[PDB]
């Protein structure tokens, strides 16, 4: 059914999401490391 | 189509072919189906329930006189660069071939008068400089120039 | 012609026996633009040109065909002119506002360096022998045209500035685009009133060919799918009307050099009793509303029959060219007349 | 003129280069039809009454129309099923979906009853389009 799908797809969002509660700070620097040599 | 009156009356006019799917053999579907075009049809008419050839030539005259400015008459006919002599003029120039003032042009004309086509503006007793208007619909003098393979809209200053 | 490959002059050859040669030398003309077979038939003939005489050396008549081109925008003119542009061995394109009377003649200036009295070459003297194209004649001020019919006469220029007095040939073929003023042209007016050209300008061109813009379904439904296919053919990434097939643009442009070089054809068999008649029927028709229009029109035979390469005329030229010129010429009539004019000369038009 | 059909395969062409899209699709032409169309533009448009843009008003109304006329060579549950099928790919959450089957409830309703460019036929109705919308 289309619920279940959606409701498995909010559950990715949520749990991806948490994921991303890191420091968005922590990746801009790791981009700028490859930019410095 | 608010009125109950003309509704009842369009209901009890169409109620015979809204009968016959059933009879020829609750199909709500098949029923619609069959129907429709005939309600369309129906709706075109809500509230409604050849001359003589030198009468065309008169009435498409008439009709430029009228819806034509004098000060663009030359313009459209004169070679080089309403009144009754002006609607002469303007028909002498139309036609190709050179007609005769027989008084049965004239019998035309007040023919014409008497079918409520040209209205007679000025007195009656007046019949040296008369006045007509012409009350054709556009679609009308269209029609009827087309069988006669004559484009009056290049000739109307209006449009241009 | 020495530079001719025998190879070339064989395929010519080959060609000229062909007795559909002129359909599909009018059809290789512009495969890009649709239609319009009248302007590219015109521009065809001016293209082969005719042949210039200088009976008795006390008049010299010019063998060259002057092409006015009037039309509502979105008919592809420029196209057109770009095309010729391209094809001709030598030509020169020239914008109307780009272009002054100094500019298009030759002017007398002081040497920077030596300081003498020296002459530089104008458009039109770099377009000798060959063709010239004005755009936006429309624009033209009327001091720059002044000096226009001098060479659209006589096809030669006398510069006397400075204390020097020379003469330079101007031989060439010119063809020149306008638009109506207003940006429409009236078919109730005559086309000189359309034109904000002077009388004896337009009596210098030899074809003058008007085109207006009709709203048609069908023509319509033909202009859209040709130029879709074109857009379709002509990607990178990819890198007719009379039914036969275009020329290649080098055979053709061959086959325009050896018929502008090898052929002269002589008017041997004319009947003179049917264009007196004709021109008598001009004459009388024309005043209801000259003798150049006589001589255009025979070195448009002249030029047809350059195009078959034959060295002597047939009638049938004469008849093309007389068909062509009375096109031409009922095209720039008022619409209450041109009507009795085609009735009246339905024999040729037939 | 031929100029403006010369824009239109430009634009056109534009779409399918913003989409990185290798080859040029009909929906490029559909998007560039109105754009080409609209000439004289207001501010925005106002609200349709929660409110509810024209522009996404006429877009709903349309895809309806092709559905129900397509499918007549319906009933409410299955159309509404429907639309919720094709707008999956959208919706990110079950509030979203509780506004859209508001929505989508009161647009049909009001085009039943307002507009008259539904009528019902005789709790899952049938629908049927107006015969005279193009
Ligand atoms: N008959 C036609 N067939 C094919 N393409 C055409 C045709 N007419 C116009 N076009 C296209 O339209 C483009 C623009 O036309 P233009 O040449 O600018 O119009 P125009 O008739 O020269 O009037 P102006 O000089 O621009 S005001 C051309 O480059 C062609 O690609
Ligand atoms: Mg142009």
């Amino acid at each position: 059914s289309q619920d279940l799908l959606e409701r498995i797809r909010a559950k990715e969002a949520q749990k991806q999401l948490a994921q991303m509660t890191r420091c968005p700070e922590q990746e801009q620097r790791l981009q700028r490391l490859e930019r410095l040599p | 189509c608010r009125d109950l009156k003309e509704l009842r009356h369009l209901a009890v006019l169409n109620f015979p072919k809204y009968c016959e799917p059933v009879v020829k053999g609750r199909d709500t579907r098949k029923l619609w189906r069959n129907i429709e075009p005939h309600l369309k049809k129906a709706m075109q008419t809500v509230y409604l329930r050849e001359l003589p050839y030198y009468s065309k030539f008169i009435l498409i005259a008439a009709y430029l006189a009228s819806y034509n400015p004098a000060r663009t008459d030359k313009r459209f006919f004169l070679k080089h660069h309403f009144p009754l002599d002006r609607l002469l003029a303007i028909l002498y120039s139309i036609v190709d071939s050179r007609v005769a003032p027989t008084a049965n042009i004239f019998s035309q004309i007040t023919s014409l008068v008497t079918l409520q086509l040209l209205t007679l503006v000025g007195h009656d007793d007046q019949l040296d400089g008369p006045k007509y208007k012409c009350t054709v619909s556009l679609d009308f003098i269209r029609a009827i120039a087309r069988t006669v393979n004559f484009d009056i809209i290049k000739y109307l200053y209006d449009f241009l | 012609v020495g530079e001719l490959t025998d190879e070339d002059v064989k395929m010519i050859t080959s060609l000229s026996k062909d007795q559909q040669i002129g359909e599909k030398i009018f059809a290789s003309i512009a495969p890009s633009i649709y239609g319009h077979e009248d302007i590219k038939r015109g521009l065809a003939l001016a293209l082969f040109g005719g042949e210039p005489k200088n009976p008795g050396g006390k008049h010299k008549v010019r063998g060259d065909i002057n092409v006015l081109l009037c039309g509502d925008p979105g008919t592809a003119k420029s196209q057109f002119l770009k095309y010729i542009e391209k094809v001709s061995s030598r030509a020169i394109f020239t914008t109307g506002q780009g272009a002054s009377a100094v500019g298009l003649t030759a002017y007398v200036q002081r040497h920077p360096v030596s300081r003498e009295w020296t002459l530089e070459a104008g458009a039109l003297v770099l377009a000798d022998r060959g063709v010239c194209l004005i755009d936006e004649f429309d624009k033209m001020n009327d001091q720059d045209r002044t000096s226009i019919h001098e060479a659209m006469e006589q096809q030669s220029i006398s510069i006397s500035k400075a204390g020097i007095v020379t003469s330079l040939q101007a031989r060439c073929t010119v063809i020149a685009a306008a638009n109506p003023i207003g940006g429409r042209y009236d078919p109730s007016l005559t086309f000189s009133e359309n034109v904000d050209l002077t009388e004896p300008i337009i009596s210098r061109f030899d074809i003058l060919c008007v085109v207006r813009d009709t709203v048609d379904p069908v023509q319509d439904e033909m202009l859209a799918r040709f130029v879709v296919g074109s857009h379709v053919r002509h990607h990178p990434s990819n890198k007719n009307t009379y039914g036969v097939e275009p020329l290649p643009q080098e055979v053709l442009k061959k086959y325009i050099i050896y018929a502008k070089e090898r052929v002269h054809p002589k008017l041997n068999q004319m009947d003179q009793d049917k264009v007196a008649k004709m021109y008598s029927d001009l004459r009388k028709e024309s005043m209801a509303t000259t003798v150049r229009h006589i001589e255009s029109m025979i070195r448009m035979a002249e030029a047809h029959a350059r195009i078959h390469l034959r060295d002597y005329v047939i009638e049938d030229d004469v008849n093309m060219a007389i068909r062509v010129m009375l096109e031409s010429f009922i095209d720039t009539q008022k619409f209450s007349v041109m009507r009795s004019m085609r009735k009246t000369f339905a024999r040729y038009l037939s | 003129t031929v100029r403006q059909l010369e824009s239109m395969i430009r634009l056109s062409e534009a779409m399918a280069r913003m989409h990185c899209c290798d080859e040029v699709q009909p929906k490029h032409v559909k998007e560039a039809f109105r754009l080409l169309n609209k000439s004289i533009i207001r501010v925005e448009t106002p609200d349709v009454n929660l409110r509810l843009g024209f522009s996404e008003y006429c877009r709903i109304s349309n895809l309806i129309v092709l559905h129900l006329r397509k499918v007549e060579e319906l009933k409410r549950s299955e159309l509404v099923n429907w639309y919720l099928k094709e707008i999956e790919s959208e919706i990110d959450s079950e509030e979203e979906l509780i506004n859209k089957k508001r929505i989508i409830e009161k647009v049909i309703h009001r085009l039943t009853h307002y507009d008259h460019v539904l009528i019902e036929l005789t709790e899952d109705p049938y629908l049927v389009v107006n015969p005279n919308y193009l």
